[PDB]
RNA sequence: AUACAGUGAAACUGCGAAUCAGUUAUCGUUUAUUUGAUAGCAUGGUAUAACUGUGGUAAUUCUAGAGCUAAUACAUGCUAAUCUCGACCCUUUGGAAGAGAUGUAUUUAUUAGAGUCUUCGGACUCUUUGAUGAUUCAUAAUAACUUUUCGAAUCGCAUGGCCUUGUGCUGGCGAUGGUUCAUUCAAAUUUCUGCCCUAUCAACUUUCGAUGGUAGGAUAGUGGCCUACCAUGGUUUCAACGGG
């Protein structure tokens, strides 16, 4: 077959065993396999074939997943070969962005030559997704800290069209609709983290806007409910664990950077689905965080406290008696002065509040700290 | 690429070729450091020449200080230690009387240590301390008590430090270098300068006191304990006329 | 003054913090090469910058410390100095009035007067002849 | 041509990094010790 | 000694040069991005090199615009721009504010390109700005 | 010894190819080599040598042509994994649910680098760091830039063990390489004195650099080694300057 595939990529008669062409390039095989056959459908014309759309369909999910280099300079090379109308303008753009002198600004500027025609966003997010599979030491760090930030100059739409196209592969919403996911793949799993490490990275490069989409956020929640749900489903040879603790950090410590981040603009009044959640997540143990590094949980109780808006999905479930709880441990940690400052923050945000619900968290909170804050012996810090 | 104008001290006559042993790279100075060759030929006369003496270092037989080093031209010099396993031996070689390397006999639990005066400390990489003493042994993790012109007992058998040993008033002393050479003490007086030209000043019988820069000196220990059996019954040269004295008295 | 040159003078990476409010808007750096010499008044609170000074600029001294007696100072920022000794002669087997110019790169540290003692140390080569600098007159 | 004795010395590489480090980072727990001595001295 | 270099501005290229005892230095030619700095709180960014306005020593280069050390610049303000409009919440010193809406900044040049290779800007702030606008000033 | 196994020509690769004199400093440079520390893919491709041939050419260690095939030659490229706090238990010298932390090379900006109380035995809290004479020293943290450095696609002798006999997982001695620091060996400059005779040599150097200061370039670097800009210096009857 290896020898089939380079005598049909070398004798270029194309529309003439065209039948599982689109099949072929909807279908699995090895890498030998499919280096040779991009290379016969960049060798080909694709103009008029069985599904042209569906070829330049494959080639676009080949430019974006590629596995970091090769499989995207052959699909930009096919999606040059392919009706490249208004993209002579950006060739220099493609073929920089697909070779290893991929300076990124050179790259945005290219483009930023080729600007106000908008026919190269599939392409820079297919180079984005290529510029994002760099993997682990210090050269993918190096490569990875230059992609997120210099992906910022681009439109405000097709940041959040390339947040999507993170949450394309692993969103699983048909999954988790009825009550929550019940199949377990590690490699998908491991794409999760990948979109959790992205979404860190474009907060923390942007995280007054952020660029809030609906579908990628519900993505991330379950995410981090197929966390909790590997969690319950312990898998005690524990790689899966291990990578389980390895996504559920870093995706509570992402998803409470957005919701403190933006703040003001985002969390949209489906915030009950995100307080189901993080019921989710303190039904296993609320008083977890007991360390005075208490990450994201303790944050994501302080910045519903801190905003007065929050209060609503924060009473909704009995949230306010949990972090009360972790903050009324015993030997509680040098996160209590971040506890005492969540009372003052919270006391004039919910019994300044409505009376229903935030008045009666801030009732609980004041019988909390009557008979609960006695050992006030903070000899530290003065102030 | 030449010699023959050759440290004195070597025992070395003028009508034995014209060349030299030239010193190789290796831990001390090429001053005060005698090569494995001038030992081995000329000094103990095991070998002939240095045809020979390059088989008894390729015969895996040598060993400097707990290690191989078959190298004709290795600066083995102060304090360090050369056992054989074939004659027993061991040979811490030090100063003398006169000035030149005095061999011992060491006995193992006394070649199982040598010990060196620190030439410079500070702080390496990582937060990790350092410690870089006279033959280039650079060991980390001291105790913290560092000085300089400090004597660390060199464990030998694996790298590390075994005893620690300070310096002030009151203990022992042992010169290598200066009109003085080789010669112990420590009593009279701790005299220092700024800019150099200060010693640890040293004792005598007579209250003979000798005052050099302080980079040549360096301990030895303190008084009844010195780490290191000395030569010739504990060579301090009072004189050639006191021992022809002490001939006609005794 | 502060500018004699179409350049900027000013200590380098010695900065202040450029939000906060601080009365100096560079903080002077203090220096002393050795020599056991106390810190200048001068260097505290000066005003002058001078990278071949041994007070403030990043030249350090150790060496041959020597002195004699200024007499020329029209230079710029280096004076001739005088190290008016006898030397001797086989010859006569008499003494003989001998000298020799040194010329030392005079800091502003304390003023430049003609005819002074000074007491100057061997630095890093400032220049093309000069090597020495004054550390104190 | 892969031997058994390269993935022997691949072996032998790895065990000598892990055993290099696993010395290395302990070495500085003892160090560590004797300076919470002094600092318990002191 | 050796021969110029005078490197110039846009479409980097490097030679590759070899001096006494390894010390590999770059001698890079025709610098066209340059990393700078906040001076007074500490980010840094690749930023793109417009030109070059200022020379403390021959106006030929005010001429010509060869980018050496010590050379006072104008180079883009649009990635800190980008970070100063997307990590703030504020969207926005005085006189440093005032360069803003200019679409230019002022910055020096320190690290020698016929030596190291490198390309770094400091943003000037202070009795720094102060001498160099005094210093635009004795230009124009 | 059906991959190889002995010797092994050839060839590639690796390594090596006025003397000035005494005289200090290199906190102004690099430091090949030795030596000592030191760094958590069952392993891919070139592009060729020797050789086989076709010749020219009086001829050279002259060569072109094609066929070949090697790497410690050239050029790419990888595996969770460990240290903190550990509520609770069951007593710990632990094992624990998890709140966490993650190399190096270059460049810049910083920042740190400064008198009671007593089981008379004991405690009751007292200060952060390595120094020289001396630092923008040694070192640690963030931010990115790297025409992207390294973190072993290597070799010889044995090849032993664990038993779930896989064809697994392990494991010894040492040969080369390689990051940084130190050492050792060096270089290249630098402080102070001197030598041939002379006033029928008294003025010599800012000619097309003379001498400084400021920036920049060159530098392995201190440094007119040079560039421009600011200043007009500096040497000398002391035997200078010039000449023998």
């Amino acid at each position: 077959t290896y020898p089939i595939l380079i005598r049909n990529q070398a004798l270029k008669v194309m529309l003439s065993i065209p039948q599982v062409a689109e099949n072929h390039f909807v279908d699995i095989a090895p890498f030998v396999y499919n280096d040779f056959k991009t290379y016969k459908d960049e060798e080909d014309m694709e103009n008029e074939r069985v599904i042209t759309g569906s070829w330049t369909e494959v080639d676009r999910n080949v430019f974006l997943k590629t596995l970091s280099k090769f499989k995207n300079i052959k699909n930009v090379y096919s999606a040059t070969e392919l009706h490249d109308h208004l993209m002579v303008l950006l060739g220099s753009r493609n073929t920089d962005v697909q070779k290893l002198a991929l300076d990124a600004l050179l790259a945005y500027k290219n483009p930023t030559l080729n600007k106000y025609r908008d026919n190269l966003k599939n392409l820079l997010d297919d180079t984005l997704f290529k510029d994002e599979i760099t993997t682990f030491l210090t050269e993918n760090g190096s490569q990875s800290i230059k992609a997120e930030d210099e992906k910022v100059v681009m439109p405000y739409v097709l940041r959040i069209f390339f947040g999507r196209a993170q949450v394309p592969p692993t969103s699983g919403q048909k999954r988790s609709r009825k009550i929550a996911v019940i199949s377990v793949l590690p490699n998908f799993k491991k794409p999760y983290i990948n979109d959790f490490l992205s979404l860190a990275s474009e907060r923390l490069d942007y995280n007054y806007f952020f660029g809030n989409s609906h579908q990628i956020n519900s993505s991330k929640a379950t995410l981090k409910t197929i966390r909790r749900m590997t969690g319950f489903v312990n898998i005690v040879n524990s790689t899966l664990s291990v990578l389980r603790t390895n996504f559920p950090l870093h995706t509570n410590s992402v998803l409470q950077p957005l919701i403190y981040s933006i703040a003001m603009a985002y969390y949209v009044l489906d915030t009950e689905s995100t307080e189901e959640v993080h019921l989710r997540k303190m039904a296993s143990n609320l008083r977890q965080q007991g360390l005075k590094c208490l990450s994201s949980v303790f944050e994501f109780v302080g910045n519903t406290f801190d905003w007065s808006t929050s209060m609503e999905d924060i009473y909704a479930v009995v949230v306010k008696p949990r972090i009360s709880h972790f903050s009324d441990e015993n030997l509680q940690q040098p996160s209590s002065l971040l506890r005492l400052f969540l009372y003052w923050a919270h006391n004039p945000s919910l019994y300044q509040f409505l009376y229903y619900d935030e008045f009666a968290t801030a009732t609980a909170l004041m019988d909390t700290i009557s008979n609960q804050h006695v050992k006030e012996a903070v000899i530290g810090p003065i102030i | 690429l030449k010699r023959l104008a050759a440290p004195h001290h070597w025992l070395l006559d003028k009508l034995s070729g014209c060349y030299a042993p030239r010193p190789s790279a290796g831990p001390h100075k090429l001053r005060e450091s005698l090569p494995l060759i001038v030992f081995l030929r000329n000094r103990l006369k095991y070998a002939l020449n240095g045809r020979e003496v390059k088989a008894i270092l390729m015969q895996r037989h040598v060993k400097v200080d707990g290690k191989v080093r078959t190298d004709t031209t290795y600066p083995a010099g102060f304090m360090d230690v050369i056992t054989l396993d074939a004659t027993n031996e061991n040979f811490r070689l030090v100063y003398d009387v006169k000035g030149r390397f005095a061999v011992h006999r060491i006995t193992d639990e006394e070649a199982s240590y040598k010990l060196g005066k620190v030439k410079k400390v500070q702080l390496g990489k990582k937060g990790v301390p350092y410690v870089v003493t006279h033959d280039g042994r650079t060991i980390r993790y001291p105790d913290p008590n560092i000085k300089v012109n400090d004597t660390v007992k060199i464990d030998l058998a694996s790298g590390k430090i075994t005893d620690f040993i300070k310096f002030d008033a009151g203990k022992l002393v042992y010169v290598t270098g200066g009109r003085n050479l080789g010669r112990i003490g420590t009593i009279v007086h701790k005299e220092r300068h700024d800019g150099g030209f200060d010693l640890v000043h040293i004792k005598d019988s007579l209250d003979n006191t000798f005052v050099t820069r302080l980079n040549n000196v360096f301990v030895i220990g303190e008084q009844g304990k010195p780490y290191i059996s000395l030569p010739k019954g504990k060579g301090i040269k009072l004189s050639i006329a006191e021992e022809r004295d002490r001939r006609r008295a005794q | 003054t502060v500018q004699s040159e179409r350049a900027f003078q000013k200590q380098p990476h010695i900065f202040n913090n450029p939000k906060v409010k601080t009365s100096k808007r560079t903080k002077r750096w203090y220096k002393n090469a050795g020599l056991g010499f106390k810190t200048p008044k001068t260097a505290i609170e000066g005003s002058y910058i001078d990278k071949k000074c041994p007070f403030t600029g990043l030249v350090s001294i150790r060496g041959k410390i020597l002195t004699g007696t200024v007499v020329s100072t029209k230079m710029h920022r280096t004076i001739v100095i005088r190290r008016a000794y006898l030397h001797y002669i086989p010859k006569y087997n008499r003494y003989e009035k001998r000298h020799k110019n040194v010329p030392v790169h005079v800091s502003p540290a304390f003023r430049v007067q003609v005819g002074d003692i000074v007491t100057v140390g061997q630095c890093r080569p400032i220049s093309k002849t000069v090597r020495f600098n004054v550390v104190k007159v | 041509l892969v031997t058994p004795q390269r993935l022997q010395r691949k072996r032998h590489q790895r065990a000598l990094k892990v055993r290099n480090a696993q010395a290395q980072r302990e070495a500085a727990a003892e160090y560590a010790q004797l300076l919470a001595k002094r600092l318990s001295e002191r | 000694g050796r021969q110029p270099a005078n490197t110039k501005i846009g479409a980097k290229r490097i030679h590759s040069v070899r001096t006494r005892g390894g010390n590999k230095k770059y001698r890079a030619l025709r610098i066209e991005t340059g990393n700078f700095s906040w001076a007074s709180e500490g980010i840094s960014k690749k930023t793109r090199i417009a030109g070059v306005v200022y020379h403390p020593s021959n106006n030929e280069l005010v001429r010509t615009n060869t980018l050496t050390k010590a050379a006072i610049v104008q180079i883009d303000a649009t990635p800190f721009r980008q970070w100063f409009e997307a990590h703030y919440g504020q969207t926005l010193e005085s006189s440093v504010e005032s360069q803003f809406s200019a679409g230019r900044l002022y910055a020096c040049i320190s690290s020698r390109p016929g030596q190291s290779g490198r390309c770094d800007g400091y943003i000037l702030e202070g009795e720094e700005l102060a001498f160099y606008l005094r210093r635009l000033t004795a230009k124009k």
